[PDB]
Protein backbone atom coordinates (compact mmCIF):
# COMPACT_ATOMS: atom_id res chain seq x y z
CA UNK A 1 0.00 0.00 0.00
CA UNK A 2 1.32 3.29 -0.83
CA UNK A 3 0.19 6.97 0.25
CA UNK A 4 0.99 10.10 -1.56
CA UNK A 5 0.19 13.38 -0.59
CA UNK A 6 -0.98 15.85 -3.83
CA UNK B 1 -19.15 12.11 -9.26
CA UNK B 2 -16.84 14.91 -11.39
CA UNK B 3 -14.17 16.39 -10.28
CA UNK B 4 -12.18 19.43 -12.12
CA UNK B 5 -9.45 20.56 -10.52
CA UNK B 6 -7.68 24.09 -11.29
CA UNK B 7 -4.32 24.50 -8.52
CA UNK B 8 -2.05 27.27 -8.46
CA UNK B 9 1.36 26.32 -9.04
CA UNK B 10 2.46 26.11 -5.61
CA UNK B 11 0.07 24.87 -3.80
CA UNK B 12 -1.18 20.98 -3.68
CA UNK B 13 -4.78 19.55 -4.84
CA UNK B 14 -5.25 18.85 -1.65
CA UNK B 15 -5.44 15.09 -1.14
CA UNK B 16 -3.89 12.05 -0.29
CA UNK B 17 -3.93 9.44 -1.98
CA UNK B 18 -3.41 5.91 -0.84
CA UNK B 19 -3.90 2.26 -2.38
CA UNK B 20 -1.95 -0.64 -3.90
CA UNK B 21 1.85 -0.39 -5.06
CA UNK B 22 1.54 -1.77 -9.09
CA UNK B 23 3.80 -4.74 -7.47
CA UNK B 24 -14.38 -13.03 -5.00
CA UNK B 25 -16.96 -9.77 -4.62
CA UNK B 26 -15.45 -6.15 -5.34
CA UNK B 27 -15.24 -4.22 -2.44
CA UNK B 28 -13.24 -1.44 -3.88
CA UNK B 29 -14.90 -0.07 -6.95
CA UNK B 30 -10.70 0.78 -7.56
CA UNK B 31 -7.45 0.55 -6.28
CA UNK B 32 -6.67 4.19 -5.66
CA UNK B 33 -9.06 6.34 -3.38
CA UNK B 34 -8.59 9.36 -1.22
CA UNK B 35 -7.25 8.87 2.29
CA UNK B 36 -7.86 12.40 3.31
CA UNK B 37 -8.76 15.55 1.70
CA UNK B 38 -7.54 19.09 3.21
CA UNK B 39 -10.46 20.77 4.42
CA UNK B 40 -10.95 23.78 2.31
CA UNK B 41 -8.22 22.95 -0.18
CA UNK B 42 -8.78 22.69 -4.53
CA UNK B 43 -9.56 19.25 -4.32
CA UNK B 44 -12.04 19.34 -1.72
CA UNK B 45 -13.50 22.56 -2.93
CA UNK B 46 -14.46 20.11 -5.92
CA UNK B 47 -16.61 18.04 -4.12
CA UNK B 48 -13.62 15.22 -3.05
CA UNK B 49 -13.69 13.43 0.29
CA UNK B 50 -12.17 11.15 2.03
CA UNK B 51 -12.71 7.50 1.02
CA UNK B 52 -13.62 8.68 -2.62
CA UNK B 53 -12.29 5.65 -5.14
CA UNK B 54 -10.54 7.05 -8.40
CA UNK B 55 -12.50 5.41 -11.48
CA UNK B 56 -10.64 8.24 -13.89
CA UNK B 57 -8.00 10.59 -14.09
CA UNK B 58 -7.93 13.23 -17.00
CA UNK B 59 -9.87 11.00 -18.80
CA UNK B 60 -7.92 7.76 -18.61
CA UNK B 61 -9.52 4.75 -16.45
CA UNK B 62 -7.28 4.12 -13.22
CA UNK B 63 -10.00 1.51 -11.71
CA UNK B 64 -6.74 -1.24 -12.08
CA UNK B 65 -3.89 0.73 -11.78
CA UNK B 66 -1.03 0.65 -9.52
CA UNK B 67 -0.84 3.87 -6.79
CA UNK B 68 2.51 5.26 -8.42
CA UNK B 69 1.43 4.91 -12.34
CA UNK B 70 -1.80 6.81 -10.75
CA UNK B 71 0.49 9.40 -9.06
CA UNK B 72 2.36 9.42 -12.60
CA UNK B 73 -0.87 10.35 -14.52
CA UNK B 74 -1.99 13.11 -11.51
CA UNK B 75 1.36 14.85 -12.08
CA UNK B 76 1.19 14.98 -16.08
CA UNK B 77 -1.35 17.27 -15.67
CA UNK B 78 0.34 19.72 -14.13
CA UNK B 79 -1.72 21.92 -12.01
CA UNK B 80 -5.21 20.64 -13.76
CA UNK B 81 -6.69 17.46 -12.84
CA UNK B 82 -9.96 16.13 -13.87
CA UNK B 83 -11.48 13.14 -11.58
CA UNK B 84 -14.54 10.57 -12.07
CA UNK B 85 -14.91 9.30 -8.60
CA UNK B 86 -17.19 6.90 -6.92
CA UNK B 87 -17.91 7.25 -3.25
CA UNK B 88 -18.42 4.18 -1.10
CA UNK B 89 -19.97 6.06 1.87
Amino acid sequence: DLQTSI
Amino acid sequence: SVAILQKRDHEGFGFVLRGAKAEPTPAFPALQYLESVDVEGVAWKAGLRTGDFLIEVNGVNVVKVGHKQVVGLIRQGGNRLVMKVVSVT
